[PDB]
Parts: structure tokens; C-alpha cells; sequence
């Protein structure tokens, strides 16, 4: 019967469901990928590097952390340890805490 | 893989995140601009997973060895797991270093080729973009917002085409029951104008692979790593579809 | 000019001129002939005191027996000096000396027939 | 008649079962052994009974002159297994017939046998083990059945009927250069006219 | 500069014909990652350039060549590279039974100083006369689109290609043989005799 | 076979390639060399194939009649090189075939020549160096495969088929005016019977 | 990392190891060696049960004097692997695998001096 | 085993024409000499022509006579000049990749004939 | 009544084929032995082989000469031995689940005939 169909969002998702129960675009899968408005499927942005903030353990196993936006100039992180805290700006330059 | 997301927050543009591999633990900003390159230079806004605007010391060079040998925990903080590493030159070049054994550990001298002495290029991992489009099946949309799918009869699909707009490489594997296929869509080929040596090589165009077979047991799912953007604006699909 | 040349070794001479072109330094090769082939180092048994000339630092001289010096130019075949990747640009300098590394191994080949 | 999987896969039989599947549409399989596709087990099916009617009709290679098949002893009886397809008697009338898997003589009413009997047999062979030129009717005729049966596409069917009549009329040509057969000296009754 | 004489690979020439049938664009090599319509089309070349060298042609058929077995097991092998095989004179009395020569009369697999047969033994896609090599692009070219992706008006011109191209490889073996029903056959020759 | 790009062009050559492209619908193409379109390439890889085929067909002017391959001396052995269409010996029966690229005696089974042969051998010719009406016949041919590849229009096809019918019709014409062919005393048989 | 090589038959041994690296199966030639140069039909005689390892198939033995085989990689340079045509997408495998044919033709070459 | 590159002919009489089986990159590659006496290099421009790309021909007849036996046919590539360059302004197409290759593997075809 | 697995056939002369009716899950299960002095197992590499799956061609011609009157073609099923064994990895199939039923068949037909 030589059907042919395209489709134009992918906006879709993943989906779970049944291949037969998945809505047009869902698709099954998708790792670092954007679905960004009208404009289409995109490699998620590229996570540029900032500063380096430690050691892998500087930081708690399970840390508790709250970004700060005071001002358009100082903006950081009070990352909480298991025990105690460390405070970096976004630049990652560390702003050392007293207790 | 080993890397752990502590904690991702987003101011109104942009979201700050930071992680940590078995050694280290990272700052680093993911930024949703529209069209807008993340750092100078950066022919076309790269996607490096983690970048930086290195210059190239002088004493990285040495003549006997042909190799210019680079040390990456002095461009980065420190060393790294497993993962592909992109040195992307000032214009279009890119040479990719293949993760070790040791995995950057044992190992963390990246050498490249020639007399970088004092280069502009900047240093990246890889992102693995995976997007699987799910079965081709006879999907007909109704009563705003049902859509049915023809579960009776059987669907040979014959091609397909994927849509791509100022996007480099990517290849489509075709996965069958018993057999899988790849079809890399790397250049603008051979006749074309736009393969014109030097020239940055992504464009707008459409892409046609055969994918053949049962249209309910091939999976067909696009990827690709080699830090270029990927903007896949249409899909579709032939097929034959006797009913019975 | 022949990739492959030896040398009359001349006694105390230091430096010795080769006239062959070559990609990188690592291609020459030095070796010394009369008693049994001996491979030297690149950078402690000699030094390039230039791109045109090689000199001997330890003057292995007519010596132990060795009574000529071979110098001839081999490009590692396993060894690329340029890859070509899915993505990234293909300049035109590249794409040049992928042509003439490949030609200096068969270049190679012609010269020792 | 055996399960399709209890032949040993060969080269031959790899490309076989790919054109079969191509014929729908399928793409081809490596190899068949250890593999989920349900389609290219069909194929199998398909060959084997296409096969076994190919060889079933008689052919020059195929049929075996007065071959002797012997009886046990004890038994006394011989086993019509069904690997024979064809059992005739070398003269005119054939009086050999299948009683309960045994041969069976209708004329004497007696299924038990002494010195072993002449007959002609057609015996089953693998895809493999066949002229090549019957190899290629074989796959045409199991092509249309593998389409007709599982995805009956009016197009492709058309082209395949085609192919199969000249396919078989390629069989044909083998045979009568295979069989070599001479109407004056070859022929039975003629021969014996022409002694002068 | 033109004066160059290079010719490209022809097998793979040969399969951009198949690809380019339909109006695909060419593929720059066979070897590599999978490809389905290389495969595909590299498959049907090999399948139907084995089927029309099967047919019988005066350059085909081997003549009195000699099968020797081996000087142990006595038996000789029916190789799958074997097309045909064939007695010389008539009344063929060679099969294949387990992979190797069978004489159905005498009823022995085991053959002692050799055998002459009429072999057709299989050729590359090359070694095949310019004739038969379009023949054989043109048949797989229309086998291609009648399997795997069907075009209706495709598949006519082929037809009438393939018919053309079918007529004009009977006029090589025609005029290759060069027959001769006076002097050339066998009972008419010694008839002619005086 | 050879690359398409690799022929050099000629004013004949640009104005086949302009009548391919024009059987499509697409504009005339000033120059063929230096140019990023994909039509005109490929109508250069149509013309070139069809210019073989029908090349490959014999032709009086076409034919080489005994013409003598030479071997080299030291390795004994013909080159058959994919640039001879046909190698047929001058007699009724040819005795010469292809083995591994080079010229071999299937009668004598061997490929070891000395003192070189005579044979009838078909060289490919460029699509100049060709007879002007038989440059239309190839254009012909070449632009109805090239519109049925690549825009299959009905209507146009048709108009092709009996173009291309007729353009047959005046090559055969120019092949019988050019071959002068006499049956009663060019023909070989007739010549020695017409004795007196 | 010479090309060219050869093994000592040692006893009726099925399988050798190939060092060299090699594009097709067809590329690798090989021949008995022991009374006289003996080529056989690589793909029918040898089965690769690993890319580097040969299969004799059955102890072709010292018996009978064929006690040495030659392994050798000639690589077609009649038949390009890889060679470019108009119209197709240019890839970094198809310029690999074309560079790596043309510096193995090169190598084969040069080491056959 | 075969020599490819070089192969002779020989002249056996006034031949004109002798066909050429190796591939070239470009004319001046190939290069013709006489045998029997001295190895007499013939030049391009009128000692011989081609009028086929497969094809040369002689003008005088050599034959038997000067002494000159056979003729012999061989390719020699040049390795210092290179056919195809590649700029950033051009555009990548068959003809110049192809030659690239290529060219590198006819010198390796002369060096391992040669042996 | 009738004995399947175990059948003799009289040499009459120098028969060569010989058909086996029976079933055999492997070619080592099928053992033949001439009779009329002792009990001979061929063995099965050189002495006798299977030209096809139902038809053993033994080398020699026996016959009745070398006082073996007759030969005996009978299956021993091995029972220690599982043609067929199943792993968690692997995919259940129709070729592994009657093997495994099939096997335990045979060995009942040699209990049954041999009684």
C-alpha cells in the first residue's frame, strides 16, 4: 500500500509505554538530549568548566547544598558536609567559613 | 560513568552544577542560550562536556618526538576517569583520545601532533546524545489528542530520513532481531559544494538510510559524540503494510 | 638524493650532512656498520645540530671496527602523523602530508631496489 | 519429515533461506543457528517441504535403477521408511505398496520378504546435495510461498510467478542435458528394432 | 590532467550500478560498517551472477577435465564451487551423495584413476564476457526493487532491459560458438564425409 | 569500468550530458568540469555506461578483424584488460577466455602464449571517437535510464521509448550503409560457388 | 612488526599466529614451504578460528618435508579496499581505510627489499 | 610473482602499435624504450605518439633492423612531483582523493616489480 | 513384537550401503558388527561410515568369506551421557525439549526389543 508518515515535533519524550500506546514523537529513549521548543532533538549544552572545588572527599558523601543569589554580583553555594559547611562562589573561588 | 551529580541549580538563564568523579569533585555551568557561543573563539559553540579556552605552554613541545604532549590535571584541577577527551583547535579541527586502561589515571598525558606551542584550543569530553525513535508503526491522530495505531495486518518498511539543520555527523543504528547496521552520515559528500576543505562542513540537509524488516522488531536510534551540534527537525518512514 | 645513504666514517668527523627530506626527526634513523648494525639513540648517542646536518656527540670513530656510518630516513607505517575523524575540518595541510608520509614509505622502497 | 532446525546449516542453505526472506522483504540473516527470528525459521520450513515435493516428482538423478533393498532375516519384512518417496517396480506394473511403514507386496498379500527385492526408489536429499540448477526453482517456488503465506504483496507476487516458470523451465533444459536420451538407441523397444 | 588510465574496483562499480538503479547515491566502499542496501545489493550481484553462469555457455563448460581422488580415502570432492557437472558423452552418470561424486549406476562412491567430466566452475563477476556482466547488473538492478523497496515504473523498464540484455548475451554464445549443424556436428560431420 | 570524472570533456560530450539533464527537465549545464551539481554528474555515469553497452554490440566499424595481441616475452602470458568488450578468434569456434585477467586457451588449458594471437576484439571507444549516429542513440538510451532512475515521469517516458526506437532504427541504417555487405560476393561461401 | 615472516612447522601444529596487521582475509598469502614453494587456497585450506590464528585443519606435518610455512601480507594494489566516487558521503573510516591500504602496500614493499 | 609495471614486446617486424596494460597517473609516467643494443629512451613529442590511452605508436620501423630487438614498456612515477595538490579554497571531490592514494601505490607497485 | 532398534541383513555377497530404519540420536549410538565367527565392532573412523544419515558404506566387501555370515545393525543409547543440557543464559527451543524427551525414548525401545 506504499503508506509512508512523517512527523515534524519530537517533543515527545520517553516513554514507557507500548510502542502501539506511545503518542506520535514520544520515542523510547533519549540521553543528553534537549527537546527545546519548537527547534528540534539537540545535544544538551555543553557544560563548560569552572573552577575545580576540591578533592572527591572534600565535600560530605552525601552533602546538602543551597545555591545563594543575593545580588548580580555574589551569587554562591553553602554546600553542608556531613559535618560542617563550605561556601564557593560560582567562579568556584572557596569563601572560607567560620564557625 | 563513576560521576556523581551533587546537586544541580539553575539561576534564570543558566544552571551551575557540580560533580564529582572518584577523584575530584567539579564547578561547571550548563548554559540554554538559544544560539550563543560559551566561550571566545569556539568556531561553533562545541559540545565538549566540559570546556576550556587552553593555551598550549611552551614547554610542552619537544622536537625528538614528534608529539606535542599536553598534562591534564594542570588544564583541568586535576585528574580524571574514564571518559573520550576532544582537543578542538581554533577552527574546525578536532583529534579524539581514546579513554585507557588506566583511564587517565595512570596515564594523564594527552599528545597531539605537530608544533602546538601556544594554541587556542580548547580541551572537552564527550557527550553520548542516544535518542531511539521507538517502533514505525501506522499512527493516525483523532478526536484531538487520540491517536490509534493499525495493529491489524503486517508493516514491511522499506526507508527512512531523518531531517537535520546545520548538524554534523551522527550515525543511525539499525537494529534488527538478528542483525544490526550503522549508517554514519559524516560530510556533505564528495560533488558538493559545501565539503570545501577548511570550511566548518555542518549543514542543513536530510538524511535517507534503508531500514528494512518488520516495522514491530527493528530498532532504529540515532547517535553521536563527535562535538558537533545535532538538531534532528523531522522523521519519517516508507513501508509496504498489507493488511491480514 | 637517496633516503638511504651511508657514510665513509672518516675517522674523528662529527657532523655528517643529509640531504634527504624528512617529516619528523624520529623518522631518521642512525646506524653504524662495519662489525654489526647498531641502533643509537636520537637525542644521547647524537644531536641534530641542524635540519640539514646531524652531528655524533660521542664520535664513534673507525674504532672497535665500525668503519662506515649508515644514515637513512624510515617512516613508521603503524605511525600517522595526521587521522581523519567523522567530525572536525579536513584543512588542506593535512590532507598534503597524509599524501607525502605515504609516499616517503614508498619512496623508500624504490631507492634500496 | 524432520524439523527444519535438524539440518545442518551450510553455505548453500544460509543463501537460501536470505533470498526466501528477501522476497517480503526481510534483510538477510548471518547465520541460523542461535537466532530469535521467527521469520527465518519460516523460510526453513518453507525450503524443507518445497524441497521434499521438488524431489518427489522424477527426475534422472533423482530416481535409482534397480536398487536392492534388503529385509532383516529375523523380520523377514522391509522397512518403507518415509524417506522413500517414491517406490516403483522396475517393469511395467509396480507391486509395492506402504502397509504400516513396511513394504507390502498387494499382488502376493504379503508383507514379508526373502533376498531383498529391485525396485526404484526416490530417495529425499538435503537443499544441499542437489543440482544447482534445481536449487534456484526451489528457492522460486518457496519464494512464493513464503510471500503468499505471511505477507502476500500482489506486486511481488506477480514477479515471482514469472521467475518460477522460467525457473522450471531451466529444470527442465537440465534434465533433458542430464538425461542424454536417445529416442532411437537409448529407447527400449527401438533398439531392438534397429538390430539389422 | 586527463591522460590518466585508472580504473575504479568493478566490484563495487558493479553494486553502485544496483544502488543507482533506483536513484541512490553511489556508496564510496563495500568493506566497513554494515550497510543494509550494500549488502543487499552485493548479495543479489553474487547470487545472480552464480545463477546465469549455471546455465550453460560454450565459454562455461569445461571440457574433459579430469577429477582425481584422493589416494587414501579414494573418493572425490563435489566442491560447492562446482556449478555443473556432467559426462561427456550422455546419460550423466555422476551426482553428488554427502558432498561427494556419486555414480548412481555402478552404485560407488569410490572412483580410482580419475574421471572426465564437462565442469562449470564458478567465476568472479569479473571474468565474465562485458556481455554477461550487464546482464547480470541488469538482472540484480531489477531483482533489487522487485524484493526490498518496490517501484512500479522502475520495474518495467527493467523488464524490458533485462529481455534486451537476455538476447543480446544469446547472440555472444551464438557467435562464440560459432555451430555448425554440416561440419561442426557430430553425426552429420561423418555423413559429409566422401 | 572507470570513473566518470576521469573522461575529459568535449564539446560532444557537453551537449550529451546537456540532453540527459534535459529529458528530466533540468536547465543545460554550461561546464562540466569545477561544478557541484549532482544531476550532471550522474549523467555522465548514465552516458558512460550506455556508451559501453552499445559498444559492446558488434559493430562493423566496431569489430577489429585479426588483429594480433602480443605477449610479453618474458612472462608468456596476454593481458585481457577490462577495455576489450569481446575476444573472439577469427574462426567459427573461439578458443580464447578470461582467467584471472589474462587471456587464456581453453582448449589447450593453458595461458602461455608465444608469437601472439589473431582474434576479433570489440574496443571501448570515449563517447567521441564514435559515428555521429550513433551518438544519438546513446543519448537516447542514457536519458531514458536517467529519467526512469531519478524522476520517473510517465509522460516523458513514453515519448523516449519510441525516440529511442527510432534512433535504433537509424543506427542499424548507418550500420548497413556503412558495411556494404554483398551477399553474393562478399559473402564467404557464395564468393567460391560464383566461380566461372 | 615485519610482514614478513616465517614459522617453523615444530611438530604437527594446526595453529600459527599472524603479528602483522591486516586489512582482508584475502590479503594474507601463504605458502608451504620445505620441497618446493606450495600455495594453496587460503580461504578452503585454513579456516580463521581468530583473526590472527591459521588452521592447517589437520597436522599437514613434517612428513613429507613440509615442515616450514611462510606467512606473508601482500595487499592487493590492483584492488583498492576504499576508492572514492562522486555523490558518496565522505567518512573518516573510508579515508582511514584508504590511507592504511596505501601505507600497507608501501610497507609490504619496502620490507620485500 | 608477475611484473605488472614492466613488460616487453617483442617487435617481430615493423609493428606500429603496442598496447600498454599498467594504469598510469599521467603520460610522461610511462616511458618506452628499444632493446638489443642500448637502452634508447624515446622521446614523447615525435619518436612516439599515443592516439589511444591504451595505445602508443611508432613511427620508423625498428624491427630487426639497428640492432634493436624488443621494445620495452615500463611506468616509472614520479615520487618529488605530486599530481594533486590540495588547497583550502578547493573543494573535495573523487578525482583528487583517488589520485592522492593511488599515486603512492603505483610507486610501490614499480619498487616491489623492480625486486 | 517387532524388534526396531536391532535388524540383521544377510551379506549376500559384497554388499556395500547398508539402510539402518531406526531413529539414532547420534552417529556414535549406531553400532554395527558382522556375525558368523564372533561379535566384530566396526569401528567407526576408518572400517565404516555413514555416507548418508540412513545409509552406513562399509570399506571391505565382506561377504560370507571371512566366515562372517551376516551383519548386525543395532543403536546403543548412552545413558550417562545428556545430549542435551540446559543453562539459565540460554534460549529454550523445540530442538532442546525434544532431545531431552526423546533420549529417555530411545533407551526404553533397547529395554523393550532386547526382551
Amino acid at each position: 500500500a506504499l503508506i509512508s508518515q512523517s512527523i515534524k515535533n519530537l517533543k515527545g519524550g520517553i516513554s514507557q509505554q507500548p510502542d502501539i500506546l506511545r503518542y506520535p514523537d514520544q520515542g523510547s529513549r533519549q540521553v543528553n538530549g534537549w527537546s527545546s521548543e519548537t527547534e528540534g532533538l539537540q545535544k544538551r549544552p555543553p557544560l563548560v568548566f569552572l573552577n575545580t572545588l576540591g578533592d572527591n572527599g572534600a565535600l560530605g558523601q552525601a552533602p546538602y547544598i543551597h545555591l545563594i543569589n543575593r545580588d548580580e554580583h555574589e551569587q554562591y553555594y553553602a554546600v553542608f558536609t556531613g559535618s560542617g559547611i563550605r561556601v564557593f562562589d560560582l567562579s568556584g573561588n572557596e569563601k572560607q567559613v567560620r564557625y | 560513568e563513576n560521576v556523581q551529580v551533587l546537586a544541580c541549580q539553575s539561576i534564570s538563564s543558566d544552571m551551575y552544577v557540580i560533580l564529582r568523579n572518584e577523584f575530584n569533585t567539579f564547578l561547571a555551568r550548563i548554559s540554554f542560550t538559544k544560539n550563543a557561543i560559551d566561550l571566545q573563539g569556539e568556531p561553533y559553540r562545541a559540545f565538549m562536556d566540559m570546556k576550556i579556552r587552553y593555551t598550549i605552554p611552551s614547554g610542552t613541545y619537544n622536537d625528538d618526538t614528534f608529539t606535542t604532549s599536553i598534562h591534564i590535571p594542570t588544564i583541568y584541577g586535576a585528574n580524571f576517569g574514564r571518559g573520550k577527551i576532544t582537543v578542538l583547535e581554533p577552527d574546525g579541527k578536532i583529534t579524539v583520545f581514546e579513554q585507557p586502561t588506566a583511564g587517565w589515571n595512570s596515564d594523564p598525558w594527552l599528545r597531539l601532533s605537530g608544533n602546538l606551542e601556544g594554541r587556542m584550543v580548547y580541551i572537552g569530553f564527550n557527550i553520548n546524545f542516544v535518542y531511539e525513535f521507538s517502533k514505525f508503526l501506522i499512527k493516525q491522530t483523532a478526536d484531538d489528542g487520540s491517536t490509534s495505531t493499525e495493529d491489524i495486518g503486517r508493516l514491511q518498511l522499506r526507508r527512512a530520513w531523518v531531517n537535520y539543520e546545520n548538524s554534523g555527523t551522527f550515525d543511525i543504528y539499525v537494529e534488527n532481531q538478528s542483525s544490526n547496521w550503522k549508517y554514519t552520515m559524516a560530510g556533505a559528500r564528495l560533488g558538493s559544494n559545501t565539503l570545501r576543505a577548511g570550511r566548518l562542513n555542518l549543514g542543513t540537509g536530510q538524511y535517507r538510510f534503508p531500514v528494512v524488516g518488520n516495522a514491530k522488531f527493528n530498532t532504529v536510534y540515532i547517535l553521536s559524540d563527535e562535538t558537533t551540534p545535532l538538531n534532528i527537525i523531522g522523521c519519517g518512514w516508507e513501508g509496504n503494510y498489507l493488511r491480514r | 638524493i637517496k633516503t638511504v645513504l651511508t657514510y665513509q666514517l672518516d675517522g674523528s668527523n662529527r657532523d655528517f650532512n643529509i640531504p634527504f627530506e624528512y617529516l619528523a626527526r624520529k623518522f631518521v634513523v642512525v646506524t653504524l656498520i662495519g662489525v654489526d648494525r647498531k641502533v643509537l639513540t636520537i637525542n644521547t648517542d647524537y644531536r641534530f645540530a641542524t635540519r640539514t646536518t646531524i652531528s655524533l656527540t660521542k664520535a664513534w670513530g673507525p674504532a672497535d671496527g665500525y668503519t662506515t656510518i649508515e644514515l637513512r630516513r624510515v617512516t613508521s607505517t603503524t605511525d600517522r602523523l595526521v587521522d581523519f575523524t567523522d567530525g572536525s575540518i579536513l584543512r588542506a595541510y593535512d590532507l598534503n602530508v597524509a599524501q607525502i608520509q605515504t609516499m616517503h614509505v614508498a619512496e623508500e622502497a624504490r631507492d634500496l631496489t | 519429515m524432520r524439523s527444519y532446525d535438524m539440518n545442518v546449516e551450510t553455505a548453500a542453505e544460509l543463501s537460501a533461506v536470505n533470498d526466501i526472506l528477501a522476497s517480503i522483504g526481510e534483510p538477510p540473516v548471518s547465520t541460523l543457528e542461535g537466532d530469535a527470528n521467527a521469520d527465518a525459521a519460516n523460510a526453513r520450513r518453507i525450503l524443507n517441504k518445497i524441497n521434499r515435493q521438488i524431489q518427489s516428482r522424477g527426475w534422472t538423478f533423482n530416481i535409482e535403477e534397480g536398487i536392492t533393498l534388503l529385509p532383516d532375516v529375523y523380520s523377514n519384512l522391509i522397512v518403507y521408511s518415509d524417506d522413500y518417496l517414491s517406490l516403483m517396480s522396475t517393469s511395467g506394473q509396480s507391486i509395492y505398496v506402504n502397509r504400516g511403514g513396511y513394504v507390502y507386496d498387494r499382488t502376493s498379500q504379503s508383507d514379508r520378504f526373502d533376498s531383498g527385492i529391485t525396485v526404484n526408489i526416490i530417495r529425499l536429499r538435503d537443499y544441499d546435495e542437489m543440482p544447482e540448477c534445481f536449487r534456484y526453482w526451489i528457492v522460486t517456488k518457496a519464494s512464493r510461498q513464503f510471500n503468499n503465506r505471511f505477507f502476500g504483496a500482489p506486486e511481488v507476487e506477480g514477479v515471482l510467478q514469472e521467475e518460477e516458470d522460467e525457473a522450471r523451465r531451466l529444470c527442465m533444459e537440465y534434465e533433458m542435458d542430464y538425461g542424454g536420451y536417445n529416442m532411437l538407441d537409448g529407447d527400449a523397444f527401438t533398439s531392438g528394432l534397429l538390430t539389422r
